[PDB]
DNA sequence: ACCACGCGGGCGGTAGCGTGCTTTTTTCGATCTTCC
DNA sequence: GGAAGATCGAAAAAAGCACGCTACCGCCCGCGTGGT
RNA sequence: UGGCGGUAGCGU
């Protein structure tokens, strides 16, 4: 009832409680529109480092 | 009149003063005839599966040398009937057999011309059949389909009361709204604007479908504007002018014809200068050249010289444009007429708004707006427009839609197409508009002429639809991926999708429901019912103030009083009593033509639209001779609404006064004299009643108990008049009379009365023989009364003795105080049926089988069970014994010689089979009545199913002897009389039996002939009854069919025989309510002067609170009716002659004001009375009609038929003390039934159980013997006490803390109350689910 | 995965989403992706490997 | 933890399966799938699809209907994921944290009772019997009736004469706690006497109906038993019918 | 009154489910017969009723639950804040009616200062005195209305309120002890009542209904013509 | 023909499925309006 | 004097919708395979 | 002896 377990995922992958419960907080944090980071995150737009 | 055998027994008096006109209908005709319409064959195709069928087939594959046709469809006979299917859990049901032809034209030919055709039955899944009581049987259970109100297709007008924009404009919308397809809406905005939206999509501008409709801005323009011609004339550009078209507009220029100034500029137009310019009659006038500009321009026009588009469709004209035109030439245009009064610019705004310019963007923006992300083609966006709306695949609108549809536009063509138009949009908007303007009302949709009633035929038609669609694709892609020349039509459809969605629908619809059993008044209820509740309908949250309540339109279809109490409130209701469903769906009523001031005895059907038109009287409106109304003014429904009128405006009048009210409410008497709330609540309980041990008949009914009774399937009905040839408990058999004799039969009938088999709320259906031997029968007339059936008549509770007085505060607020003599009597005790069920399966150890040995346990314990290992049949059982015996391999096996030696040994196998035998449920106790046995194929079968079978052969072989006597006695007469007109041999055939009878024979001649012929007959006769005994033992031996890895399926009954005790809930029929406080002895109950004592005792506070006055009315019929029947049995027992009982029934039946119903008894042949008043003995029963009850003074002159006192209140004596009471009280006879809320079932007790695995936590449920749960506002309770230690011991050691739990126990074992929290176990659980969701969360310990 | 070779405009789009055995179209956003002819190109000839990847 | 998704067997050979243990299910199968397909050098079209994969399982076992569709199951319903069953009204916090089922509790229908007195309240035997089990085995075995608990079972079991004197004993003052399912204010619970009836309902004192909001309608109540010493002086001192 | 009124009495006008009043009433005892008309007329009320009932009590309990959440961490942790400032307390008049006297309204609370007897500048009560029954007595028997009284509002302290700044514990004769919840009982006590709440959606001069002088707050006028005074504010 | 499992995921389709609440919070076309 | 901050209403997304209790039903992957 | 969904009912 009280060990864990992991999984190394293949690619890092965001969580939906910091990204989409208005306001989205990585796009407070980078100050973004919260569409840019849908896309970025959804495969859609590249984005510059 | 004559009255029916059964009736003769026992007559009801009635009350009633209104003639009947009309009988009261079947009440399950709304379902039955609804089936039929489902599967009756239809040579057109509208209804049943035929339609599906046509709608459906034929198929052409996308090579059309390949086709499928249907032909017909049969259903096939059912394996067994609904008493098998019942007791074996399968789920009735019937083939279909549908014929198919598969052509194949030749390829070869470009004509395509037939080249093989192969024909052929194939079977396409089972159909649930619907019983003839209007129930449908699943998977052994009865279940039955509610219909469903539903909004009526068609187009509907809304306006909401403009709190959308908050400012009182109010934003008009139109739905269109398809049986099947897509949705569509034209709303308005603040802006006055027109938007389409489909499907409840992005709104889109209105003009989009017009310009897809392959129309253009000026026609477009044209058709939704009129238009005012201004030409150039020799000066000032004159133009047509209609006088109506100034209406309310300020006169910006001076006006004037033939030279009169009618008004001049800057001063407003009044009514006489439009009707002085009418009567001028003006059609040319002279134009400022600025009015022009103030106007728009309809048609574009263009200039040969110029080349250019001087002015175009739909903007805004100016000087500068006025002056380009006049010098382009032309001479001739045309404005809009826009007045804001009458004839807003919407459309033209809505147009300017619109950024389409033609077919393909709008198709385009269309396209996008449907589909988005789609690549938006050409093709792909008219094919999807196309078949959006004007395709019938996809847009399909019914009959009541189209009817509907046609109504709503004031189209005079009921019939129509089944699928939209551009006339039928270009009308919508046009009186969208319309409505905008001011012309016209909107529509209300809680108007019971716009919602629809849907039985279970048309919901099992689309789900039939819908099956048959998917097979239809299956079987193209089957078709076109297979070789046509060897392909079969049996394997080339599915039957599967068809087959599961029927099932679904059927099983596991919300609509579906689980019929009750409590009463027969409960079934028939629950049959007609109509729920908003189910797919496409309202939900329970969101339901809103508005739907829930009572519309005018209900009176007569949907009674106001029988509805769900609670959270089911408005959303479920009850048909009345002679409503019924019109062809497209709608309510309808019964109503008399009142013509020339008097009223015909011919009826009409009157819908809910229809009504409205119509005036129509109240059904209490007293009628003289020839029918005139005695009163100048009479009260009336005109339009929604009460008033007078006169009396030769009325053109309807009411059927009867029962229409209003449901079957369950007009079963209610007094109901006039009852609070709406406290006559819904009562007609709500009356369904929970429980049969009890005996059925006693109401003294005070409404006289609708018969038709309640004999509707049901409760009980037994004559099919056919005849003679009582064999009664029993048992079985009745009946030799039907010779006019009714059906050719080729026996002639007589035999019926198998149902005896204790466990109904859905686990009670006791017993049917009961009601006539003797040699007892004459008629069709209709009841032979065995069902559960709380009295001769024919429902009767769901028991008269008793009711006094209304306070008695030292056991009667505190509704409390019912009960004498010891109603459990002696045993007058409430009732029998619960529960079963009990043991399956045995396969495991993979080994499979599990019943035996008698049971490891580790006494020899008494297996004393209760039988060699094979089951219970015996009427054997005392309780908690914790035995009923079947099973035990399940465990660990090892497969070693029998080791078990053969060791079967005692002091290793004793006990490991290798492990105990699992099915044992009672603690505090259960009954006795068993019945042991059902299903085995698998393949299994061999325990003697007990052998046992079964065999009786059950025994039983098919005795109706099946009967039968055959009959024809064999018939038979035996034949050839005897044949014989005797030969030779006679009577001495001798008298001395010889009647098989050496066949065995003699005749000399050569036609004797001989016919005698061989009858011996043929005979023998034949013989081959078959053979036949039909060996199909059905065949039949009773069928395997039953198991789930996979069940091998082995015992079922037990147990009936218990529950009687009354303090908590018990027990209630009237006029909502009062109560539960028993204490079982007094018969001693200490008031009696009255002759000693008597009363039965129950009510308090009187709860009268004049709740305002039901009829149970007081209903207690003083009562108190009249027993002393009746005392007077009768008094006089019986005298032994006094037949003439003095028939003076004094007649009478007591003469006594009435005016009463409809008259008995002589001078026609009863001096017999039947002694047996009228055998039946009487016990009381006089009384029909009360609901709203024609009997008056105050019937009462009273009934009471002082009797030697009882008109006041109805006697003096009575108190039981203890002796002494007399100051005021009289009020005693009488009053009809108490007991509800289905028994209080030791209610009985649930938890010290320490079983807890849950995942939070470790008590169960919950009395089944689960768990604890009650602590919810929150009881922590909150707790804390506002200022409770801290014992909100601690409530919150961890009693449910959490694992810990905690174990130490408390072994303090408390201890003696010692010590506490320890710990620490909750779902905290913790609380805390990893925490950190699994990637939080950190932990506790700090500094 | 597969890769079709077609031109919208002959058959739609939806008429592929609809065909038997096809699941979905692998699109980014509301659009369907388009694969570049580079990639198809490289991945007809040269992409099979005779390097086993189960073990 | 696996226990906190348990597969409970179905008594039929079969196992009912969380939701959660499908959706990691679903979440181990696309990390696999996309593990094996970056080890096999795919193109970038399709390491982009299989990583939007991930991504969307990760959402849906994190959040299910978070966004786009959410995944549902066998029921045609969205899956209970992971903050699913910890929010809203079937979330731990309202469900299994404020309120939770407890035991030493019963439930009956009310009667009234005209000689209770204010501080009295009627309960049945078998209530009596059957709540207070640790106290009548804790008692018997003092008396030195039974020398085991086992012993006291069988002897609770057979209804001795001696079981009941000792139950009449035992619960001689022992408060306990009556409540009504609608549980407004702090008068909705109350603490009261309990006196041994006969029968199977609970009898209420009429003057504390009002207060309760209780109806002889066959209303329901409910039955706590305090089983501290500082419970049962909390339950006398400042919960009694008498003290409100 | 009504339901005896009803019994023996007419029944009355009743009223559509849009709120308007029929032009015929019931003019039909329960103990006489009703006619199907009146009965179906009658129905409305009582499903209107019961609708709004089953439709209310989810209503109040989120409200309840609501109002017990926002006051659920409030407790009595002080005896006496020391402040001087509270509430200005005065009986509540509607119209020409007395809807509350001052007697009932400051019935079992302490006054944030002294209050002295009016027109005599003598101290009538102690700054720091809980009224009571006679203190209340005694404040109405000198024709006093205006009171400053300590209110939970201006508690001063932190993390909680002062036993003092509370008032009366309204179950004991006694002040409020030290570790009551109030919160909990305020919010309970508060939305216990929602239920007998509905939620049904449904003159040129001044008159003088009693004796006694005129007085005047707020005010700047001028005499008119004839005398009479008009007001400008 | 049944018995058992094993990788995947909305479904069946050569498309489209929905269709009677209220309140709060966020974002954005679009003005607007004020001015850098 | 055409752009940048204000905003303004209009549209879109999200969360909640009283508690206890009782009974019944159905369901507890799902179809496409692989050896026999 | 574990839950989920649907239905119906009891008490407010
Ligand atoms: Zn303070």
């Amino acid at each position: 009832r009280e060990r864990m377990g992991h999984i190394e995922l293949a690619s890092p992958t965001a969580h939906i409680w910091f990204l989409k419960s208005l306001p989205s907080r990585i796009g407070l944090l980078l100050d973004m529109p919260l569409r840019d980071i849908e896309r970025v995150l959804y495969f859609e737009s590249y984005v510059v480092i | 009149m004559v009255y029916s055998y059964t009736e003769k027994k026992r007559i009801r008096k009635d009350f009633g003063k209104r003639p009947q006109v009309l009988d009261v209908p079947y009440l399950l005709s709304i379902q039955l005839d609804s089936f039929q319409k489902f599967i009756e064959q239809d040579p057109e195709g509208q209804y049943g599966l035929e339609a599906a069928f046509r709608s459906v087939f034929p198929i052409q594959s996308y090579s059309g040398n390949s086709e499928l046709q249907y032909v017909s469809y049969r259903l096939g006979e059912p394996v067994f009937d609904v008493q098998e299917c019942q007791i074996r859990g399968v789920t009735y049901s019937a083939p279909l057999r549908v014929k198919l032809r598969l052509v194949i034209y030749e390829r070869e030919a470009p004509e395509g011309t037939v080249k093989d055709i192969k024909e052929q039955e194939v079977y396409m899944g089972e159909i649930p059949l619907m019983t003839d009581n209007g129930t449908f049987v699943i998977n052994g259970t009865e279940r039955v389909i509610v219909s469903q109100l539903h909004r009526s297709p068609g187009v509907f007008f809304d306006s909401d009361k403009g709190k959308t924009h908050s400012s009182g404009k109010v934003l008009y919308n139109a739905r269109i709204i398809p049986y099947r397809g897509s949705w569509l809406d034209f709303e308005f905005d603040p802006k006055d604007n027109l938007f389409v939206r489909i499907d409840r999509r992005r709104k889109l501008p209105a003009t989009i479908i017009l310009r897809a409709l392959n129309y253009t801005t000026e026609q477009i323009l044209d058709l939704f504007f009129e238009k005012v011609i201004f030409e150039i004339r020799d000066n000032k550009l004159q133009m047509e002018l209609v006088p109506e078209r100034l209406r309310g507009e300020t006169a910006s220029f001076d006006i004037e014809a033939n030279g009169k100034v009618y008004v001049e500029k800057g001063r407003r137009i009044t009514a006489r200068h439009i009707r002085q310019l009418e009567k001028d009659d003006v059609k040319l006038i002279e134009v400022p050249v600025e009015y022009i500009a103030g106007k728009v321009v309809a048609k574009d026009y263009i200039d040969e010289s110029t080349g250019e588009l001087i002015c175009a469709a739909n903007m805004e004209l100016s000087l500068d444009l006025l002056a380009k035109l006049s010098q382009s030439g032309h001479k001739r245009i045309e404005t809009l007429f826009t007045n804001d009064l009458d004839h807003g610019p919407y459309i033209s705004e809505t147009l300017r708004v619109d950024p389409t310019n033609d077919r393909l963007s709008a198709l385009v923006e269309i396209y996008r707006m449907m589909r988005p992300g789609e690549p938006p083609t050409r093709e792909a966006a008219e094919s999807l427009f196309e078949n959006l709306f004007f395709s019938e695949d996809r847009y399909d609108l019914s009959a009541v839609g189209r009817m509907k549809f046609n109504r709503s536009l004031l189209r005079e063509e009921i019939e129509g197409s089944g699928i939209l138009s551009k006339d039928d949009i270009i009308d919508v908007m046009k009186k969208l508009i319309d409505i905008r303007n001011g012309k016209g009302e909107v529509d209300d949709i809680d108007h019971l002429g716009n919602r629809r009633i849907r039985s279970v035929g048309e919901m099992a038609e689309n789900q039939f639809r819908v099956g048959l669609v998917r097979v239809e694709r299956a079987v193209k892609e089957r078709l076109s991926l297979g070789d046509l020349d060897t392909l079969m039509p049996q394997d080339m459809i599915n039957a599967k999708p068809i087959s599961a969605a029927v099932k679904e629908f059927f099983g596991s619809s919300q609509l579906s429901q689980f019929m009750d059993q409590n009463n027969p008044l409960s079934e028939i209820t629950h049959k007609r019912r109509i729920s908003a509740l189910g797919p496409g309908g309202l939900t329970r949250e969101r339901a809103g103030f508005e739907v829930r309540d009572v519309h005018p339109t209900h009176y007569g279809r949907v009674c106001p009083i029988e509805t769900p109490e609670g959270p089911n409130i408005g959303l479920i209701n009850s048909l009345s009593v002679y409503a019924q469903t019109n062809e497209y769906g709608f309510l309808e009523t019964p109503y008399r033509k009142v013509t020339d001031g008097v009223v015909t005895d011919e009826i009409h059907y009157l819908s809910a639209i229809e009504e409205g038109n119509y005036v129509i009287a109240q059904a209490n409106s007293n009628l003289d001779e020839e029918g005139h109304f005695v009163e100048d003014l009479v009260t009336c429904r005109s339009k929604g609404e009460s008033s007078l009128f006169s009396r030769d405006q009325v053109d309807y009048m009411d059927v009867s006064t029962q229409q209003v009210v449901s079957v369950g409410a007009s079963l209610i008497p007094f109901l006039e004299h009852d609070d709406a709330n406290r006559a819904l609540m009562g007609a709500n309980m009356q369904r929970q009643a429980v049969p009890t041990l005996r059925a006693d008949k109401p003294l005070v009914g409404t006289g609708m108990e018969r038709a309640v009774a004999v509707d049901s399937g409760v009980t037994a009905v004559a099919k056919r008049g005849g003679v009582v040839q064999y009664v029993d408990a048992s079985r009745i058999v009946i030799k039907v009379n010779e006019d009714e004799m059906y050719p080729g039969e026996a002639g007589i009938d035999i019926y198998n009365l149902t005896k204790y088999t466990r109904s859905n709320q686990n009670t006791c259906i017993n049917q009961m023989p009601c006539v003797s031997l040699g007892e004459p029968v008629e069709r209709g007339d009841v032979l065995a009364d069902g559960p709380s059936t009295d001769l024919g008549e429902l009767a769901l509770g028991q008269n008793m003795r009711v006094a209304f007085m306070p008695w030292n505060g056991y009667n505190f607020e509704d409390s019912i105080l009960v004498s010891e003599r109603v459990v002696q009597e045993d007058r409430f005790t009732t029998i619960h049926i529960q079963e009990l069920a043991c399956v045995s399966r396969d495991t993979k150890l080994g499979p599990e089988e019943i035996t008698a040995d049971i490891p580790n346990v006494g020899e008494a314990a297996l004393s209760k069970l039988d060699e094979s290992g089951i219970v015996y049949i009427g054997a005392e059982v309780t908690g914790g014994d035995i009923l079947v015996g099973k035990v399940t391999p465990k660990g090892e096996t497969q070693l029998t010689p080791e078990e053969k030696l060791l079967r005692a040994i002091f290793g004793e196998k006990a490991s290798d089979v492990k105990d699992s035998s099915l044992r009672v449920p603690n505090g259960v106790s009954g006795t068993v009545i019945d042991v059902q046995v299903f085995t698998r194929d393949g299994v061999e079968k325990d003697k007990r199913a052998l046992e079964i079978e065999e009786m059950q052969l025994k039983q098919a072989k005795k109706d099946l002897s009967e039968e055959l006597q009959i024809l064999e006695a018939g038979l035996f007469s034949r050839i005897r009389a044949v014989l005797v007109a030969g030779g006679v041999e009577a001495e001798k055939l008298d001395k010889l039996p009647r098989d050496r009878w066949l065995e003699l024979g005749l000399t050569d001649e036609e004797k001989q002939n016919q005698l061989e012929q009858l011996a043929e007959q005979y023998d034949e006769l013989k081959h078959e009854f053979e036949k039909k005994l060996e199909a059905k033992r065949r039949k009773i031996t069928q395997g039953d069919d198991l789930a996979p890895g069940v091998l082995k399926i015992v079922k037990v009954y147990l009936a218990v025989k529950r009687r009354i005790q303090p908590g018990d809930k027990m209630a009237g029929r006029h909502g009062n309510k109560g539960v028993i406080s204490k079982i007094n002895p018969i001693e200490d109950m008031p009696y009255d002067e002759n000693g008597t004592p009363v039965d129950i005792v009510l308090n009187p506070l709860g009268v004049p609170s709740r305002m039901n006055i009829g149970q007081i009315l209903e207690t003083h019929l009562g108190m009249a009716a027993k002393g009746i029947g005392d007077k009768i049995n008094a006089m019986l027992k005298q032994q006094q002659e037949v003439a003095k009982l028939r003076e004094f029934i007649q009478r007591a039946y003469d006594l009435g004001a005016d009463v409809r119903q008259k008995v002589d008894l001078s026609t009863f042949s001096d017999e039947e009375v002694m047996r009228l008043a055998e039946n009487l003995r016990k009381g006089m029963p009384i029909a009360t009609p609901v709203f024609d009850g009997a008056k105050e003074a019937e009462i009273k002159e009934l009471l002082k038929l009797g030697d009882l006192p008109t006041s109805g209140q006697i003096r009575l004596y108190d039981g203890r003390t002796g002494e007399q009471f100051e005021r009289p009280v009020t005693v009488g006879y009053m009809y108490m039934l007991k509800l289905n809320h028994l209080v030791d079932d209610k009985m649930h007790a938890r010290s320490t159980g079983s807890y849950s695995l995942v939070t470790q936590q008590p169960l919950g449920g009395k089944a689960q013997f768990g604890g009650q749960r602590f919810g929150e506002m009881e922590v909150w309770a707790l804390e506002a006490y200022g409770a801290a230690y014992t909100l601690q011991e409530m919150l961890t050691v009693k449910s959490d803390d694992v810990n905690g739990r174990t130490k408390m126990y072994k303090n408390i074992v201890d003696g010692n109350h010590q506490m320890e929290p710990g620490m909750p176990e779902s905290f913790n659980v609380l805390l990893k689910e925490i950190r699994s969701l990637g939080i950190n969360i932990e506790l700090e310990d500094e | 995965y597969l890769f079709v070779e077609f031109d919208p405009e002959v058959i739609h789009t939806t008429t592929i989403n609809a065909t038997r055995g096809v699941s979905h179209f692998v699109r980014f956003g509301a659009s369907p992706a388009i694969v570049p002819s580079a990639v198809i190109h490289q991945l007809s000839v040269y992409k099979p490997k005779d390097i086993v990847d189960p073990a | 933890p696996p226990d906190l998704r348990p597969l409970v067997p179905l008594d039929g050979g079969r196992f009912a399966t969380s939701d959660l243990n499908d959706l990691y299910r679903r979440v181990i199968n696309r990390n696999n799938r996309l593990k094996r397909l970056l080890d096999l050098a795919a193109p970038d079209i399709i390491v982009r699809n299989e990583k939007r994969m991930l991504q969307e399982a990760v959402d849906a076992l994190l959040d299910n209907g978070r966004r786009g569709r959410a995944i549902t199951g066998s029921n045609k319903r969205p899956l209970k994921s992971l903050a699913d069953m910890i929010k809203g009204k079937q979330g731990r916090f309202r469900q299994n944290l404020l309120g939770k089922r407890v035991d030493y509790s019963g439930r009956s229908v009310i009667t009234v009772g005209p000689y209770l007195r204010l501080h009295q309240c009627g309960l049945p035997k078998k209530m009596a019997l059957e709540l207070f089990k640790p106290f009548i085995y804790g008692k018997l075995e003092l008396r030195g009736l039974a020398t085991t608990i086992k012993a006291a079972k069988k002897m609770v079991e057979r209804e001795e004469a001696v079981v009941w004197d000792i139950l009449d004993e035992v619960i001689r003052e022992h408060p306990v706690l009556l409540n009504r399912a609608p549980t407004l204010h702090r008068l909705g619970i109350q603490a009261f006497e309990p006196v041994l009836i006969e029968g199977k309902a609970i009898q209420l004192h009429p003057l504390v109906c009002a207060a309760y909001n209780a109806d002889f309608d066959g209303d329901q109540m409910a039955v706590h038993v305090p089983l501290t010493l500082e419970a049962q002086l909390e339950a006398r001192a400042l919960m009694m019918s008498t003290n409100n | 009154a009504a339901q005896i009124r009803q019994l023996a009495g007419m029944r009355g006008l009743m009223a559509k489910p849009d709120g308007s009043i029929i032009e015929t009433p019931i003019t039909a005892n329960f103990r006489e017969g009703l006619n199907v008309l009146q009965y179906f007329i009658s129905t409305h009320g009582a499903r209107k009723g019961l609708a709004d009932t089953a439709l209310k009590t989810a209503n109040s309990g989120y409200l309840t639950r609501r109002l017990v959440d926002v006051a659920q961490d409030l407790v009595v942790t002080e005896d006496d804040c020391g402040t001087h400032e509270g509430i200005m307390m005065t009986p509540v008049i509607e119209g020409g009616d007395v809807k509350e006297p001052l007697r009932d309204r400051v019935l079992g609370r302490v006054t944030a200062e002294d209050v002295l007897k009016p027109g005599t500048a003598d101290i009538l009560v102690p700054r720091n005195t809980l009224l009571h029954e006679q203190w209340c007595d005694l404040l109405e028997e000198n024709s006093v209305d205006a009171v400053k009284v300590r209110s939970v509002v201006s508690c001063d302290t932190d993390f909680g309120v002062c036993a003092h700044c509370y008032g009366r514990d309204l179950a004991r004769g006694h002040i409020i002890n030290k570790g009551e919840a109030i919160g909990v009982i305020a919010a309970q006590s508060i939305g216990e009542p929602g239920t007998q709440l509905t939620m049904r959606t449904f003159e040129s001069s001044i008159q003088v209904k009693n004796k006694g002088s005129i007085k005047l707050s707020n005010v700047k006028s001028v005499v008119n013509s004839s005398g009479k005074l008009v007001i400008t504010s």
